[PDB]
């Protein structure tokens, strides 16, 4: 969705 | 003696020696309350840090060569020092939240990029990746006093108050008049007869903010959500001014990611833009496309700010750091993940007389001195 938001391992 | 506490995301390691993945409440850096640091900036799952002697520490991930260290893939754990500039004092190092490459400004006005160079924003007249620093032969001839960096452009500022841009021109954002792509830094004119002070710049579909030692802020580039603070959600790439900010005393400028942040020389801090996921502390994840008041601080004299993409960090005169926003890994210092709609006071920094914050895409830095 949001682009801008990060993403965890 | 300079105490640093980190917090936020560390998938990547970008907290600098911390284990696990989501530190969701403020942790003492060994490492870096050991460099005895300056400055801190958030960039993309990225660290960076000044010493007091100039020298520049970076950690996180490497990709791209965003961290200076002649590596372009992998993370480095353990904050290292950026060898290239051990030569210069380094007096700050620009980053965006979400931004894949950073600027250096030194003592003597001296100005280097790395990390990168998609659209030139590294700003050496090609579209190359640096995966070292390299000083920006284009402003050679010029005093620098501050520089910023967006996801896709690059900015600085002499010291007489001109300001100059570069890199991904589309929507507007490097405010020439055109979308075009610039290569070199290019003097803003239409900014010229003002002396501007402080710049600050977006990521993605990006805005720019721009301060004169009259207080007036300018906005121009992108312009959905209403980020650029003049209603509605049209975009330009000719500097207006922000009308509502007059006279408020305005003296630090920030943008995140698709929202906008001001602080007033009283301690009030205005924010607008983007709302989802709260990341402008309203209680409400609507967009605010006039800058507003954060009615949660009113009385509270915040005396420094930091943005990252989804939260922002304000610290008060007596050393307290609220946050607000987004706390999907923690970068809220509340301790759980759950969302900061309106600022909250910040876990476990007391008797911690805070000073600076900073932020990065998803960590949280509080530091003292």
């Amino acid at each position: 969705k949001d682009e801008d938001k990060d993403e965890d391992e | 003696r300079t105490k640093v506490f980190v917090w936020g995301l560390n998938d990547k390691d970008q907290l600098g020696g911390l284990k696990g993945s989501k530190i969701k409440v403020p942790s003492f850096s060994e490492t870096l309350s050991a460099l005895n640091v300056v400055q801190v900036a958030g960039g993309s799952k990225s660290l960076f840090a000044v010493t007091v002697e100039g020298k520049v520490y970076a950690c996180g991930e490497a990709t791209n060569g965003r961290l200076g260290l002649g590596i372009s893939s992998g993370t480095v754990p353990i904050p290292r020092q950026i060898t290239a500039l051990s030569s210069y004092v380094v007096k700050k190092v620009a980053v965006h939240s979400g931004g894949r490459h950073a600027t250096a400004l030194t003592v003597d006005g001296k100005v280097f990029s790395w990390g990168e160079g998609d659209d030139g924003k590294l700003g050496h007249f090609s579209r190359m990746n640096c995966d070292k620093p390299r000083l920006i032969e284009a402003l050679k001839t010029k005093r620098i006093r501050d520089i910023a960096c967006g996801s896709s452009h690059s900015a600085a500022l002499t010291s007489s108050g001109e300001l100059y841009t570069w890199g991904l021109g589309e929507y507007g954002r490097l405010g020439h008049g055109d979308n075009t792509t610039q290569l070199k830094p290019k003097m803003v004119k239409v900014l010229l007869g003002h002396r501007v002070i402080q710049v600050a710049c977006g990521s993605r579909d990006a805005q720019t903010l721009a301060l004169t030692d009259e207080g007036l802020v300018f906005s121009w580039g992108d312009g959905d959500f209403g980020k650029l603070g003049r209603g509605g959600s049209e975009g330009c790439n000719i500097p207006q001014n922000i009308e509502r900010l007059n006279g408020q005393g305005v003296c630090q400028i920030e943008c995140g990611a698709q929202f906008s942040l001001a602080l007033t020389k009283s301690g009030v801090v205005w924010t607008w833009g983007k709302g989802d996921y709260f990341r402008l502390g309203h209680g409400s994840d609507v967009h605010v496309r006039k800058p507003q008041v954060v009615e949660g601080l009113r009385g509270k004299k915040i005396v420094h700010v930091a943005v990252g993409a989804l939260h922002c960090l304000a610290v008060t005169d007596s050393g307290q750091v609220y946050a607000w926003g987004d706390n999907d890994h923690g970068q809220q210092g509340n301790g759980t993940t759950t969302v900061n709609r309106k600022p909250t006071l910040v876990q476990g920094l007391e008797g911690q007389k805070i000073t600076r914050v900073a932020c990065g895409s998803s960590h949280s830095v509080a530091w003292t001195t």
